RNA sequence: GCGAUGAUCACCCAUGGGUGGGUACAAAUGGCAGUCUGACAAGU
């Protein structure tokens, strides 16, 4: 898929899914395509993780428009099943959004991974 | 009546009227001074 | 008293109104303008008045650094006192919008935290030595 | 030597000194972008391509990639001797015209940006040569056509046309209704019990077209307009009516008005069918899912289809009833749960709490199908995603309906 | 109630009323091509926003020579949905012309809509790296402005300027070091790109850092000299 | 002495003119999507609908086509050669044959509506000479029918006084004079 | 060579224009004006 342009390599996926898992435990994370779109419209999203093997790809390809329109970093990971396991819900999630909070224990990791994604863009 | 005075609410056109406005502020200042 | 829906509505109202105000407003520039001069003697004899062929007010202002050949506010009532007052009124209106918006954000965040702590999990109430209360969900995949 | 140049109006060829590289050096080193050098070198052979915009577009695409038959019938007699050299700017074009049949020698994108840039500079002086015009509009229309083809714009996928069509449909319905009111109260001077007993504007105007006066209606049959009980009802009304008698001139003009009425209604039906075809051509999966009319209404609310795609699902659920939404949010009541999807067939098929739940599920699947229809770069236009999503909503509806409430 | 003061650049004006604004004229009356608010005083007018147009940030910052006069032809690299090239069309007016160039598809269709409205903008949906590929439609443009955010910016600008620009012409580039280098000092990046342009025969005159309107952005203005 | 024909004819006339203008603007929009330069070449909307009905699609441009769209009204304003050039070099986005069919059916619809408006206005003038000939001769057929519709009936118009007819320096003199003579005309034409 | 079939009855610059107001229609990507919740539910 060339439409999934920024696709993470292995180590980048590992870092991203670890940050997603910590953000889910702290509950700084919003799961699902519609909930991620709502966070983006609210302007409270830190950054966007999407799946790549979603069936099909357009139903979340609607997101990069809003993503760089409000200038939010976004990334694609290969497996929506991996994304669901990392989010910590029993169903495969195709798009998750780390929100913004600075009274948060994982601010440093969030900023590191967001910087690395932005460099990949 | 007019078109630029036709307002969608009877309270809106009442406070849009002006002689009522000066009468209302006059009598309200009177009764407020009487209250205090 | 009120609800998260009402606070969310008011926050989006004020955010869009502040955006329209910032679109209508005007910000004066502050940049590091450089001029690239060929020879060192011209560098030594450079002066902005001659380089831009303006006057002193026209060179210390940056918007209209008009040509002197181009040169070759008293229409409204109370120019020195009312117009600047109205412009400062617009600026303070945008500022009041911004502070009311962030106060609504704080109220919304506290209401959201209360709603989640009411909502769900296996939580332990942890206190931090700055006195601050958090709730720790145990790691458990919610089904 | 020869040099080729591509213009928006034709292909031109110019002859110059055979030492063309040294000629270009002389050009730049004597600053020969002027009319002196251009009258030294005006032209050799012009070929204006025809006044056929599709031929312009395909000719330009072949100029980008390959060599055309127009280039051939220009290149039939470039030469006099078996070997002549030609300047060209595209390297792929250079090796192409090397590989072609005349086998005359060509030079690729050499130092001859001198030549190309100077002849584009004083190509205004070449305008009295063969093309006595201003090619700004030529380049404009050509660039618009090339951009259309590069974006691969299918002529049937036009959301501005679908929003124009739905707005015109609503305007037609309104103006047909007021003309029906006018015709009804004009003919009410002659047959008011009919004006009450029938309510179809079209049946009204067809009756006005068949009969004109009451006993003429009594002798004329009215099977194809109305059923038997209603036509004998208007028979009795024609027996005992109360209106005046109409002169033949007024009958003529009210008849012309009735013709305008029925032609308006027939055109409105035809336009609704055209709108259906446009929805099935533009966003087929959403037509398969929610239904054509509600799909067009959602798109018209959102403005453009891509704005509708960027909207999330809950906005699509409550896309119509925004007044109820914002008022209920402010005064702390319950939000609307139907909006504009309520007139879809599946929401009309469900009931109550099943109506609310089916509206939610169908709004989510509608957002899915809609995003796919908007963002599918290539698309089979079949209806596959919409059909399988509709199957999912149908299974959910059957399950929700089968689940009862009272303990049996 | 709104005074119009002509700016030192021919084509741009300033609205002095309740709230001061940087304005241009209109060529499509009564149609804001992206949602900006329009004024009239009568003659229609339309405001530039510095936070959306790097050209607006440059003019609002103050510039010596902007080579886009009304009677000119200007080439635009990277018209992202045209939100600045509409304003440049209105600055030029019907006497000149502007060739917008875009590659990515969805702002491509946006630019097609805007260029179907305006007759001064002509759109080129061709990728900007191949002037041999789009060399037919454009002839000897007068000024060139660049918004492209690709790291081979100096090379693609030198290519387009060699193949299209009139000699002794004007070259204006917007450049972001958070795109080009993003780990070292922006002033060092600006010295480096200036050296690149001097290598590619553009003689630079000025640069301006658009500091209150954007973060880490410069705009360079230079002449194209001694070339064919 | 029935006058509701006059009243209905006036209501139909003003609604008909408004709808003619609306549908002509709609034809302008759609054939401007196809070819906008014709919409800026001929601002006359009725002739624009006719010219769309002739040049459905912008490809057919011959010299016999030139002569036929010259017979479409005229040549003296260069419109024929100008539209040949502008449809040869137009920026027009092409549309489908179904949309072209809907466009030309719409233009035929507009032409039939304009024909009906002309016929209705002539019928109104005839009925005004029939019913209220003195008032029609005094002020005018259309204006007299406007007065009758403003009043409500010829009975209402003749029943009212003269100042009310007026509300229904020498400019004011002539206005009051004409109002009084209009009132007397309405009296004799009703009774 | 009259008349009840109706007599009489806001600003500036010198009978010219500028400012304000009323009426009908039309356009607005003009304003009011902000797009709900977000993980469990049903049978055993």
């Amino acid at each position: 898929n060339p439409k999934a342009f920024p696709l993470a390599d292995a180590a980048l996926t590992q870092q991203i899914l670890d940050v997603v898992q910590q953000a889910a435990n702290l509950r700084q994370l919003k799961k699902g395509a519609n909930e991620a779109t709502k966070t983006l419209n609210r302007g409270i999203s830190e950054f966007i993780i999407m799946a790549a093997d979603c069936e099909p790809i357009e139903i979340l390809l609607h997101l990069p428009l809003l993503c760089e329109d409000k200038n939010v970093p976004y990334v694609f990971v290969p497996s929506r099943v991996a994304l669901g396991r990392a989010c910590g819900v029993s169903r495969p999630v195709i798009a998750a959004s780390i929100t913004t909070n600075d009274a948060s224990a994982i601010k440093t990791q969030i900023y590191a991974v967001k910087d690395k994604i932005e460099t990949l863009l | 009546m007019n078109r630029k005075e036709r307002k969608s609410t009877i309270l809106e056109t009442l406070m849009g009227d002006e002689a009522s406005n000066k009468y209302f502020k006059r009598k309200y200042n009177e009764i407020q001074e009487k209250s205090t | 008293t009120q609800d998260s829906n009402y606070v969310r509505t008011l926050r989006q109202i004020e955010l869009k109104k502040l955006e329209k105000g910032a679109k209508q407003l005007m910000f004066k520039s502050s940049g590091n303008h450089t001029i690239f001069v060929d020879s060192r003697e011209k560098m030594n004899e450079f002066t902005p008045e001659k380089f831009f062929n303006t006057t002193s007010e026209m060179v210390n202002r940056s918007e209209n650094r008009l040509t002197k050949d181009q040169l070759a506010n008293a229409s409204s009532i109370m120019p020195k006192e009312s117009l600047d007052k109205k412009k400062l009124k617009k600026f303070k209106q945008v500022k009041q919008h911004l502070q009311r918006e962030t106060q609504l954000k704080q109220v919304q965040q506290r209401m959201d935290a209360q709603r989640e702590l009411l909502k769900k999990g296996s939580k332990k109430k942890i206190v931090d030595s700055s006195g601050k209360i958090s709730f720790k969900w145990k790691k458990q995949r919610k089904r | 030597a020869y040099v080729l140049t591509e213009t928006s109006a034709g292909y031109a060829l110019l002859k110059a000194s055979d030492k063309k590289i040294y000629k270009s050096s002389s050009l730049i080193q004597d600053l020969d972008s002027s009319d002196k050098v251009l009258k030294e070198f005006k032209i050799a052979a012009f070929s204006k391509f025809n006044s056929a915009a599709n031929a312009l577009e395909e000719a330009n695409s072949i100029i980008e990639g390959k060599v055309s038959s127009q280039l051939e019938k220009l290149l039939e007699e470039i030469k006099k001797d078996k070997k002549s050299t030609l300047i060209v700017s595209e390297t792929k074009l250079a090796n192409a015209i090397n590989k072609l049949g005349l086998n005359f020698n060509v030079v690729s994108d050499a130092v001859t940006l001198d030549i190309y840039r100077a002849i584009k500079e004083y190509l205004p002086e070449l305008l009295p040569g063969m093309s006595d015009n201003d090619l700004s509009k030529m380049s404009l229309g050509l660039a618009h056509s090339i951009g259309r083809h590069k974006l691969k714009f299918s002529a049937d996928k036009v959301d501005v046309m679908i929003i124009q069509a739905i707005a015109l449909l609503d305007d037609l319905d309104k103006e047909l209704n007021t003309y029906a009111m006018r015709c009804k109260e004009w003919y009410g001077w002659h047959f008011p019990e009919l004006a009450k007993i029938v309510t179809d504007s079209v049946a009204y105007a067809r009756i006005i077209l068949t009969m004109g006066i009451r006993s003429k209606a009594s002798e004329t049959d009215l099977s194809e307009i109305l059923p038997e009980e209603i036509e004998e009802r208007v028979k009795t009304a024609a027996e005992v009516s109360m209106g005046t008698e109409i002169t033949q001139t007024d009958l003529d003009n009210i008849n012309a008005l009735a013709e305008q009425i029925v032609e308006f209604a027939a055109y409105r039906e035809q336009l609704s069918n055209y709108l259906s075809a446009r929805m099935k051509a533009i966003a087929p999966n959403l037509t398969q899912l929610v239904g054509e009319l509600v799909g067009a209404r959602l798109i018209a609310h959102s403005g453009s289809l891509i704005s509708l795609a960027k909207s999330p699902a809950s906005t699509i659920q409550i896309l119509g009833a925004e007044k109820a939404l914002f008022r209920a949010l402010k005064t702390k009541h319950d939000t609307p749960k139907y909006g504009l999807l309520y007139h879809a067939s599946l929401v009309g098929q469900a009931t109550g709490k099943n109506k609310g739940k089916i509206a939610r599920v169908l709004a989510a699947k509608a957002a899915v199908s809609l995003r796919y229809d908007a963002l599918a770069e290539d698309r089979d236009d079949s209806g596959d995603i919409g059909l399988e999503s509709r199957a999912k909503v149908e299974n959910r509806l059957s399950q929700l309906e089968g689940r009862d409430l009272r303990t049996t | 109630k709104v005074v119009i003061e002509p700016h030192r650049h021919a084509g741009v004006y300033i609205a002095r009323g309740k709230e001061d604004l940087l304005v241009t004229k209109n060529m499509a009356p009564g149609e804001s091509v992206y949602g900006e608010k329009r004024i009239s005083v009568k003659v229609e007018y339309r405001v530039w926003n510095p936070f959306r147009s790097k050209l607006a940030a440059g003019i609002m910052g103050g510039l010596d020579e902007l080579f886009i006069a009304p009677g000119k032809k200007v080439l635009y690299l990277g018209a992202a949905s045209g939100t600045s090239v509409s304003h440049v069309s209105d600055v030029v007016g019907p006497e000149g012309v502007v060739y917008a160039v875009e590659f990515s598809h969805r702002p491509g269709r946006e630019l097609i809509s805007m260029a179907k409205k305006r007759p001064n903008i002509i759109p080129i949906i061709e990728d900007a790296r191949h002037p041999q590929k789009y060399r037919m439609l454009i002839g000897m443009v007068d000024c060139v402005f660049a918004d492209v955010a690709q790291p081979d910016q100096a090379r693609i600008i030198a290519l387009n300027s060699h193949m299209f620009l009139k000699d002794q012409g004007g070259v204006v580039i917007s450049i972001k070091a958070n795109c080009i280098d993003s780990t070292v000092d922006a002033e060092t990046v600006f010295a480096r790109e200036v050296q690149k342009l001097r290598e590619e025969r553009i003689k630079p005159l000025e640069q301006l850092t658009l500091e209150p309107y954007e973060r880490d952005h410069c705009i360079v203005v230079g002449r194209y000299m001694r070339s064919g | 002495k029935n006058d509701n024909h006059i009243i209905q004819a006036i209501a139909l006339l003003d609604q008909l003119d408004k709808d003619i203008n609306t549908f002509a603007m709609r034809v302008k929009e759609w054939y401007g999507w196809h070819f906008p330069e014709l919409a800026k070449l001929v601002p006359d909307n009725y002739t624009f609908a006719k010219l769309v009905l002739f040049i459905k699609d912008k490809a057919s441009l011959n010299d016999d086509s030139l002569h036929d769209l010259a017979a479409l009204l005229n040549e003296d304003s260069g419109i024929a050669q100008r539209v040949i050039d502008n449809a040869r070099i137009s920026m027009g986005q092409d549309i489908s044959e179904t949309d072209m069919e809907n466009v030309c059916v719409f233009a035929q619809r507009v032409a039939s509506l304009a024909d009906y408006r002309r016929q209705l206005y002539d019928y109104l003038c005839e009925k005004m000479h029939t019913v209220a000939p003195n008032l029609s001769e005094l002020i005018g057929e259309v204006i007299g029918a406007r007065l009758i519709s403003h009043a409500g009936s010829l009975t209402n118009l003749s029943k009212q006084a003269a100042s009310t007819v007026q509300i229904l320096k020498n400019k004011g003199r002539i206005s009051r004079y004409l109002a009084n003579k209009c009132s007397m005309a309405s009296r004799i034409d009703n009774y």
